[PDB]
């Protein structure tokens, strides 16, 4: 299928970009005092 | 610790931890297998190397 | 009852830079190769 | 005779080392 | 040029046009160089080797020196046990000065020398020529390896800068 | 804290954790290559095993399940082109769901292994200290190695139970999954008899189970025990990364210079039979045999077999890649459709003359035709002004027999140049470039792919050998020296380390 | 049938077997010889 | 001949002993204009 | 009342001039060998037969030009064996074959696992931690990759490094006109780790000779130093403060400077052994696909790169008949490419 | 789009270096 | 435990032994080159011995069985 | 120039993968108490 050749690049940064958002502040959320 | 119904089958597997042959044991014997496996492996080296070359053993795709 | 394995995993803030210079200049060295 | 480590070391370097530059001196008069 | 390949080009360029390989100052270069990462390697080993205990298992030992601490982190004593026994034992030094003097001389006399060796060759004093240098009885050129590094700089000398020579020799 | 090269060292005092941990892994390979298969099926033609075949495709893990007999298709293909097969459930579609149900079973596994990691299973009944005997392990693991190893050799490879391996003839035209006997002389150490490969099976599986049953009966040498420091799981990984090199390597040999297991229908023809001309010098002798059994030149080449024609071209050679020229080789000079035919070259005298081949190590190569006797008599100048060898000095003509242009004669100078051009690389073939949008650049086959990453893994984990060999062999030591300066010093001691002298 | 390179493979492991037995033997009796006293 | 150290001082030695080297590969160099390897 | 294996291993291990130890068996006689092999084939040896080539001392070549050269292409990986089927014991003939070539390639290799052996077992027995042995795996990966790997992948012996000066000279305007060796980012990888050594120990050497406390009266500073000290010889703050104001960062932790210098140049050789495995299947970084479009298309669009092609296809042509005499190349003098007037 | 990679890398880099340098962790003696 | 090479090299043990056993050991490789038996333990081209007469093509080894043989062949075409 | 269309995507999540696993536990370390 003819597919927009910027649709990869586009989908794989709008998953990992705000879902690394995410896991950085859950770690150091779980790494502060107990 | 958990025992469970395989684990408690799997204990005697388990169970000699640390355990020795007394001094060099069968180290003697083991010598003698690494000798003839060092040997074993420069034969099979020797016939793809085409450096020992056997009647009856053409090394090629072709007979 | 809690595994007394963990441990904590640190990384200090010298090795955050490092380790970014390390990507990103094997990234600029790669880049090339990966668009041919 | 009392032979050590360091004399057989020393011998296996510098025996044929003078050898053998007694064999390139002489290769300094050959011609073609 | 101011490039990664336009580097490339200029060295190859130049062993077509001075026999750099063949030229005893670059060699002295690489000498340096070469030398220079293997004594790199070399000290950071021994010293890494000899680091006194100072940290538990779960931690990295780096967190065993403190900047600005006043003893010694290692045992040069150990070091030196170490190396003077790889090789034998005055081959190796226990005179941190005299070690650390010649970590800087060894790689700092070799690019010198390399430095040097582009700069003269500069004036075309150019890398050892032993073109034809084996002659047989009736007169026969028996090459060398010599001969076969002039093959290859002979295909760089008639291609680079294909469309600039009109005349025979290229004279700089 | 634990710095982040550190970070699984937790595991090291933790065996049910270990084994999450080496589970999980399990399951991310068993899930590769489920979805590697599944992907490559997506992406494979079945159309054309004469110049199509699976190596020109780029595949990788299709040629490992027909190594081993899974050569159909639930669609109703088969790798040697047949049509209507029933490969039953173990066709490529079947082997890969059932690893990603697998990798899914191994999954679950780990979780459940991770959680309840304090089995009693895993502590020392008399210190009550986390502990495997490595040893005993040791007998249990080899036994079950030996006994897997012995019944792949003696059912599957051999037919009895099971479908057998891929076979060929020696120029790779007619493959297929046969049952193979073991071969009991010395000819079972020849790597290209794949009856050794049954007898090694059947023979070494035996070995097996008697060591693993040594090694489950009979406790290590206290000498051995204390040397190999057999108490420590680290020195198992520094001798089992060893073992592993070495057969890296030589998967990476026998990948290279072809072997019963590395068959050229599988994995494309091998650089050697490039090198030797293998494939040119089986054309010649059947070209050779039909002229004598009275056959016109046409006749002769029109017998040849498009396969085996497309065999003696370099653009199937797997020395003729990039590191970074990727994906399949079709994406370089195209998928191949048709061999033209054989070109012969002839001067205005008629002679016949023979384009000198370009050598693997070439990216480019020059035009040049010699007579039988490897005088040049043609060649396409570089400089023209002092020309004499020109293909329109010297009237070159071509004509093919067999294939696409069979009976056809050019003698317009740059159409017989181009054609000279293709002959540097072997027999003459027409590609579709536009279906893939090919670049004409070659790239390397799944052999040079498979060696290159093999060779690569191999060297580096040499590297994880020597540095796990050594923390187990100065475990003592990992965070420091000694806080006696007579045992580094010299004089002191008689023998090194040894303060008893 | 031995051919001449199984010959030659003979002679090869004959060889390194005496290299290697001379070279144990006299270490062995250099030690035993010259011993460290404990 | 005994076996004491000193005897023939190691200026001399060292000193002797830089001669002969000096000779050794000077003829060296000669050779590298003469006969074989000369080009003539 | 002691065992053979005990007293043996005393003996061994005794601390004299010259350490032997259990790895000394294997690292004596082999590193014996390689040298000699070398000294002796380049001092008497040919490779006449193998390459057309004089190659020794007796043959008229100088330091710079004598080898021990590989043997031909026809002896494809054969290991050359002095009784092998090649030779069959002849050692004239093994000499004129190239045996000397695999003898010294074969007796090195098991003499630098002897010496990287010899490492630890040293390390072991001064109770030192045996980083000097890991920093060796970087030779090792080199000599391996390029001596043996590389050859293994190509046609035969023949094409490995031959051991001489300006034979490994050869050996790299090889890889340049024929595997562009100089685009491989591999060795890219390798020539940072390299330089960065020699910059790292430099400037390490340097620092600490011009941060020295003043610990005597004489100006020459050497003296004034004693193994056993407890106290840092040279400033390590006074140092940390001059490098981060001259280059903005500097070390802190004379631990980590350490390792740092084990770290660069030894990753460095480990990549470019990786590279050089790949050459041997000729899996080059030789093109750049999206460059060599462009250029086909467009006659007025050049780069450094495409200039660099140029030389290598000069150095494939004009060398390839001399160098790879095996083939039997004639090539008339107007297929050889050439620029203007040169 | 190689371009924008090309110099994205490199602006990120140069940035490195200005965080690298003058947001350090400061050395400190301990004292 | 053994005496250093600055006691030994100075004595004049060492030298008395060593005035003999250095010439002693340069002559024998001097003569080993001089009456030409470098050449035919190694089997090294004298000048004359690299073509015969007429020829200018090289003796390189193409066959890897009986590369003795050709060797062997390519000596006696010397006359 | 025509570069190879995955060239992009390979170069980001080269990049993006290992930067974001250091800045995960470079923020968790600093989170910890101290
Ligand atoms: C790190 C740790 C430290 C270790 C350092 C210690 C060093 C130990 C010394 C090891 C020495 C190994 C020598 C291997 C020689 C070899 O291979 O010699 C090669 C031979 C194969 O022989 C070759 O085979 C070729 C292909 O032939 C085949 O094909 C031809 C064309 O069709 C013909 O049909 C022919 O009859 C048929 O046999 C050509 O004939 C060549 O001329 C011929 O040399 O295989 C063989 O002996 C064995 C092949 C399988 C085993 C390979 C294991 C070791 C090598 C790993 C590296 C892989 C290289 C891949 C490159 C990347
Ligand atoms: C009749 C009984 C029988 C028969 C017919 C066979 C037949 C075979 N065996 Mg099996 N074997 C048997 C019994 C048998 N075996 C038994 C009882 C054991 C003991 C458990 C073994 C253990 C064994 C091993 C360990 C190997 C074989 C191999 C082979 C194959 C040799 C052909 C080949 O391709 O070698 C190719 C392999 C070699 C020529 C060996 C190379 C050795 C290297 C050079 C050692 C040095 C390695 C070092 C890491 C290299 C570093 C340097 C390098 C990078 C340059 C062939 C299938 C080999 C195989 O699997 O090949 C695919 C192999 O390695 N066998
Ligand atoms: C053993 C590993 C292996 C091998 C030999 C192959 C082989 C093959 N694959 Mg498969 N593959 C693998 C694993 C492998 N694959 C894995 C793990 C995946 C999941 C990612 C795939 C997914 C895959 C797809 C999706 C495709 C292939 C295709 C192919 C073919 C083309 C390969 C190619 O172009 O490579 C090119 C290789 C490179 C450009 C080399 C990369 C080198 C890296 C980037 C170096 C990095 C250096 C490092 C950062 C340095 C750090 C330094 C530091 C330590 C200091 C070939 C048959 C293609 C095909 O034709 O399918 C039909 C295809 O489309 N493969
Ligand atoms: C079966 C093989 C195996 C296993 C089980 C181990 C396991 C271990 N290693 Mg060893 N090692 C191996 C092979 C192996 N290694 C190899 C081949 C090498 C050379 C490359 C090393 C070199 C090595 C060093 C130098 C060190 C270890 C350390 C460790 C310990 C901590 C690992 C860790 O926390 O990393 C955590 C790793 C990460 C968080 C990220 C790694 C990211 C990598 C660099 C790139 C991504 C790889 C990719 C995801 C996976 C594909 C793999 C496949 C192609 C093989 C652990 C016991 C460490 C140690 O001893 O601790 C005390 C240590 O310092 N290893
Ligand atoms: C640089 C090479 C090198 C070095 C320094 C080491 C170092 C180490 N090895 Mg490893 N190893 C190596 C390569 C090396 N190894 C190779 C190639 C293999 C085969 C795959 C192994 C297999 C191995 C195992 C299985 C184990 C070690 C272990 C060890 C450790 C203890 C010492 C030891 O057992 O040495 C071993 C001795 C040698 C490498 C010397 C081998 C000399 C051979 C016998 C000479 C053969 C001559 C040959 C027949 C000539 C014919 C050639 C032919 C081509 C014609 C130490 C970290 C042990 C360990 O980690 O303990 C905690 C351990 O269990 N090694
Ligand atoms: C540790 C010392 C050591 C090692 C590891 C090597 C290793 C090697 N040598 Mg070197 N060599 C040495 C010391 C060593 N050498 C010394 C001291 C000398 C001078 C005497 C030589 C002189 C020499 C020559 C002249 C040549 C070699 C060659 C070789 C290679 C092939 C060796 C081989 O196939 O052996 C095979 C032998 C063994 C593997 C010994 C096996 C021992 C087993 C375990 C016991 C078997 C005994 C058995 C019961 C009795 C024999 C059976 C009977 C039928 C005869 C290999 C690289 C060859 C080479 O380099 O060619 C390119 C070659 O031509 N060596
Ligand atoms: C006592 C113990 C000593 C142990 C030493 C044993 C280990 C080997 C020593 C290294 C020897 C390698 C150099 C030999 C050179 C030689 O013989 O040339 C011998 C050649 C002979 O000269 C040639 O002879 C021919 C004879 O037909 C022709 O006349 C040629 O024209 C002529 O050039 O001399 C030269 O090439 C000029 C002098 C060259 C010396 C340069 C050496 C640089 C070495 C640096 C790298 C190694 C460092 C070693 C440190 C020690
Ligand atoms: C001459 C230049 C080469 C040697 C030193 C210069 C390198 C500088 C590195 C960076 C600073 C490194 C640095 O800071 O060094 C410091 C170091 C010691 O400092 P000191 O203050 O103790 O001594 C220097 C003066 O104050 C004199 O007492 O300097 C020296 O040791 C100089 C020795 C000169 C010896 C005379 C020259 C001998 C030449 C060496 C052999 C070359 C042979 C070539 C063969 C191919
Ligand atoms: C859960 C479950 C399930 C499911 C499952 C599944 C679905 C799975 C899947 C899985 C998968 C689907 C997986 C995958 C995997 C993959 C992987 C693991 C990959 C990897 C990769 C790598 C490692 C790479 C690397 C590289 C690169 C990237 C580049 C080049 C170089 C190299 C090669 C190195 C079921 C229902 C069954 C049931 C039970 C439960
Ligand atoms: C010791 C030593 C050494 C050695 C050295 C040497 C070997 C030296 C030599 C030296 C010498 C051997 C010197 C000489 C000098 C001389 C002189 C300085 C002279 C002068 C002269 C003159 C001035 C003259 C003049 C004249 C004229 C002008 C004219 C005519 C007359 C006459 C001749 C008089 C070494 C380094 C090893 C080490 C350390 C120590
Ligand atoms: C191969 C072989 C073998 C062995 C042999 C040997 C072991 C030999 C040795 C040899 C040797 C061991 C030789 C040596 C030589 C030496 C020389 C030839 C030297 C020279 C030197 C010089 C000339 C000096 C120079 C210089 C320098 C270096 C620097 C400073 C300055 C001067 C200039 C002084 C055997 C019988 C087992 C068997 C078969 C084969
Ligand atoms: C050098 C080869 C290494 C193999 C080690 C074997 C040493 S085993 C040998 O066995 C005897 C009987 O059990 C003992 O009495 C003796 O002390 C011991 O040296
Ligand atoms: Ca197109
Ligand atoms: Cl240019
Ligand atoms: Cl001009
Ligand atoms: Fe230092
Ligand atoms: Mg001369």
């Amino acid at each position: 299928m003819e597919v927009n050749q910027l649709g990869l690049i586009a989908t794989a940064l709008f998953v990992l970009v705000p879902s690394v958002f995410l896991i950085i502040l859950y770690v150091q959320t779980e790494s502060q005092q107990k | 610790a958990r025992r469970t119904w395989l684990g408690d089958i799997l204990r005697p597997l388990n169970s000699e931890y640390g355990k020795v042959a007394p001094g060099w044991g069968t180290t003697p014997l083991m010598a003698v297998f690494m000798g003839l496996f060092l040997v074993f492996l420069l034969i099979i080296l020797e016939i793809y190397n085409s450096t020992l070359i056997l009647d009856g053993v053409n090394v090629s795709w072709k007979a | 009852e809690p595994n007394p394995n963990r441990q904590p995993v640190e990384l200090n803030r010298t090795s955050l830079y490092l380790g970014l210079l390390l990507i990103l200049v094997l990234a600029l060295l790669f880049s090339s190769y990966f668009f041919n | 005779p009392i032979f050590t480590v360091r004399w057989v070391a020393v011998h296996t370097l510098a025996v044929p080392t003078i050898f053998f530059l007694g064999a390139i001196a002489a290769m300094q008069f050959i011609q073609r | 040029p101011l490039g990664i390949s336009g580097t490339f080009n200029f060295m190859i360029v130049f062993q077509a046009e001075h026999n750099i390989l063949m030229h005893p100052f670059h060699q002295l270069g690489v000498a340096g160089v070469f030398g220079g990462a293997l004594f790199c390697a070399m000290h950071g080993s021994l010293v890494t080797s000899s680091l006194i205990r100072e940290t538990t298992e779960t931690e990295s030992a780096n967190y065993g020196y403190k900047f600005g601490q006043e003893e010694e982190t290692y045992n040069i004593v150990a070091a030196h046990g170490y190396f003077g026994r790889l090789i034998f034992q005055y081959a190796s030094f226990n005179n941190s000065r005299s070690l650390h003097f010649f970590l800087a001389a060894w790689p700092v006399v070799g690019v010198w020398f390399a430095a040097l060796g582009i700069s003269t060759m500069a004036f075309n004093l150019n890398g050892f020529n032993f073109n034809h240098s084996v002659i047989d009885a009736k007169g026969n050129v028996i090459n060398t390896w010599a001969d076969i590094i002039n093959r290859a700089n002979l295909g760089m000398e008639v291609m680079h800068e294909r469309n600039a020579h009109n005349f025979p020799l290229d004279l700089a | 804290g634990l710095p982040w090269y550190r970070v699984h060292t937790v595991l090291i005092n933790d065996p049910g954790r270990l084994i999450a941990a080496h589970l999980m892994h399990t399951a991310l390979v068993a899930g590769w290559a489920g979805s590697m298969a599944l992907y490559e099926l997506a992406t494979f033609d079945p159309s054309d095993p004469v110049l199509n075949p699976m190596w020109r495709q780029g595949m990788f893990v299709l040629p490992f399940m027909a190594r081993l007999g899974v050569t159909g298709s639930w669609s109703g293909w088969s790798i040697t082109g047949e049509t209507g097969i029933d490969p039953g459930f173990w066709s490529f579609e079947g082997v890969a769901l059932a690893h990603i149900v697998l990798s899914g079973l191994l999954f679950l596994a780990a979780c459940w292994h991770w959680v309840y990691w304090d089995l009693e299973l895993f502590r020392d009944p008399r210190t009550g200290e986390p502990a495997l005997d490595l040893p005993k392990m040791f007998g249990i693991h080899l036994f079950l190695a030996g006994l897997l190893c012995f019944g792949f050799g003696a059912f599957h490879l051999t037919g009895l139970f099971g479908p057998g391996m891929w076979v060929s003839d020696p120029y790779g035209l007619t493959g297929s999954v046969q049952p193979v006997a073991p071969e009991w002389g010395p000819d079972g150490f020849n790597p290209y008899n794949p009856g050794g490969v049954v007898a090694h099976h059947i023979a070494a599986g035996i070995v097996g189970i008697i060591a693993g049953l040594f090694h489950i009966l009979v406790r290590p040498p206290q000498r051995l025990y204390k040397a190999l420091r057999m108490g420590n799981i680290e020195t198992v990984l520094s001798s089992s990364i060893a073992a592993v090199f070495f057969a890296a390597f030589v998967v990476a040999g026998t990948m290279w210079y072809g072997s019963a297991t590395t068959p050229i229908e599988l994995f494309g023809p091998t650089r050697y039979q490039w090198d030797s001309s293998y494939f040119q010098q089986e054309i010649n002798r059947r070209v050779q045999a039909s002229l004598a059994s009275g056959a016109t030149l046409e006749e002769a080449w029109s017998a040849i077999p498009e396969k085996l024609a497309f065999y003696d071209y370099i653009g199937n050679n797997p020395a003729k890649g990039g590191l970074f020229r990727t994906g399949p080789m079709n994406k370089g000079d195209g998928i191949a459709q048709a061999w033209k035919g054989h070109a012969v070259f002839r001067n205005k005298e008629g002679e016949e003359l023979f384009v000198r081949r370009m050598p693997a190590f070439f990216e480019s190569f020059p035009v040049i035709l010699t007579d039988k006797n490897g005088v040049v008599k043609a060649d396409i100048p570089f400089r023209r002004a002092e020309s004499k060898y020109s293909f329109e000095q010297q009237g070159v003509t071509v004509s093919f027999y067999g294939g696409e242009l069979n009976g056809q004669t050019f003698t317009d100078p740059p159409t017989v140049k181009s054609y000279a051009r293709k002959a540097i690389f072997g027999e003459i073939f027409e590609f579709d470039t536009e279906t893939l949008n090919s670049d004409g650049i070659f790239r390397t086959s799944p052999r040079g792919w498979f060696t290159f990453a093999h060779a690569v893994f191999a060297l580096l984990f040499f590297f994880g050998h020597i540095w796990h060999g050594a923390r187990t062999l100065f475990r003592d030591v990992f965070s420091g020296i000694d806080p006696s300066p007579e045992q580094v010093e010299w004089g002191f001691y008689q023998k090194v380390g040894d303060v008893t002298t | 049938t031995i051919t001449p390179s199984l010959k030659g493979f003979f002679i090869g492991l004959l060889s390194g077997a005496v290299v290697l037995g001379l070279t144990f033997a006299v270490l062995i009796a250099i030690s035993q010889i010259d011993k460290v006293q404990r | 001949m005994m076996s004491e150290g000193g005897r023939i001082p190691l200026w001399i030695v060292a000193t002797v002993a830089g001669m002969g080297v000096i000779v050794i590969v000077g003829l060296f160099f000669y050779g590298a204009y003469a006969g074989l390897g000369s080009s003539l | 009342e002691r065992g053979w294996f005990d007293i043996l291993d005393d003996w061994l291990k005794r601390d004299r001039f010259v350490f032997v130890g259990w790895s000394g068996i294997l690292l004596f006689p082999c590193a014996y060998l390689a040298l000699g092999g070398w000294l002796t084939g380049t001092t008497f040896v040919t490779s006449w037969y193998t390459h057309g080539l004089a190659s020794s001392y007796l043959e008229g070549c100088n330091f710079l030009t004598v080898a021990v050269s590989t043997p031909a292409n026809s002896m494809g990986h054969s290991l050359l064996l002095l009784w092998g089927p090649e030779a069959q014991g002849d050692f004239t003939r093994w000499c004129q074959l190239g045996g000397l070539w695999t003898f010294i390639a074969l007796h090195g290799a098991f003499g630098l696992i002897g010496f990287m052996l010899r490492q630890f077992e040293i390390a072991r027995l001064v109770g030192v931690r045996p980083y000097n042995a890991i920093a060796f795996s970087a030779p090792i990966a080199v000599f391996v990759s390029v001596f043996l790997i590389y050859p293994l992948g190509q046609s035969s012996w023949f094409f490995a490094p031959s051991f001489g000066v300006a034979a490994i000279f050869r050996f790299l305007l090889f890889f340049q006109g024929f595997h562009n060796w100089t685009l491989n980012p591999f060795h890219m990888m390798g020539v940072a780790g390299v330089l960065g050594g020699a910059l790292l120990c430099a400037i390490h050497g340097a620092t600490v000779e011009n941060t020295l406390f003043q610990d005597g009266e004489g100006a020459s500073t050497f003296r004034a130093f004693n193994p056993t000290q407890a106290e840092e010889t040279y400033s390590m703050v006074t140092a940390n403060r001059f490098w981060s104001q001259i280059f903005g960062i500097a070390f802190s932790n004379k631990r980590w400077l350490h390792f740092f210098m084990l770290f660069v140049p030894v990753t460095g050789l480990w990549m470019s052994a990786i590279g050089v495995v790949g050459l041997a299947l000729n899996l080059r970084s030789y093109d750049f696909i999206s460059q060599e479009i462009r250029a086909a298309e467009d006659p007025e669009f050049e780069t450094f790169y495409t200039k660099n092609l140029l030389l290598n296809e000069g150095i494939r042509a004009w060398m390839a008949p001399q160098d790879q005499p095996h083939e039997n190349f004639v090539f008339p003098e107007e297929v050889l490419p050439r620029g203007n007037a040169l | 789009m190689e371009t924008i990679t090309y110099v994205f890398i490199f602006a990120c880099i140069i940035a490195l270096f200005f965080f690298a340098i003058f947001f350090r962790e400061p050395p400190r003696i301990t004292k | 435990g053994e005496r250093p090479f600055s006691d030994i090299i100075t004595s004049v043990r060492y030298w008395v032994i060593h005035s003999i056993t250095i010439p002693a050991l340069f002559i024998a490789g001097w003569l080993f080159v001089s009456t030409g038996l470098a050449y035919d333990v190694f089997g090294t081209p004298r000048p004359d011995s690299y073509y015969a007469q007429e020829q200018r093509s090289i003796p390189l080894v193409t066959d890897r069985f009986e590369a003795k043989q050709q060797v062997e062949t390519f000596l006696e075409q010397l006359k």
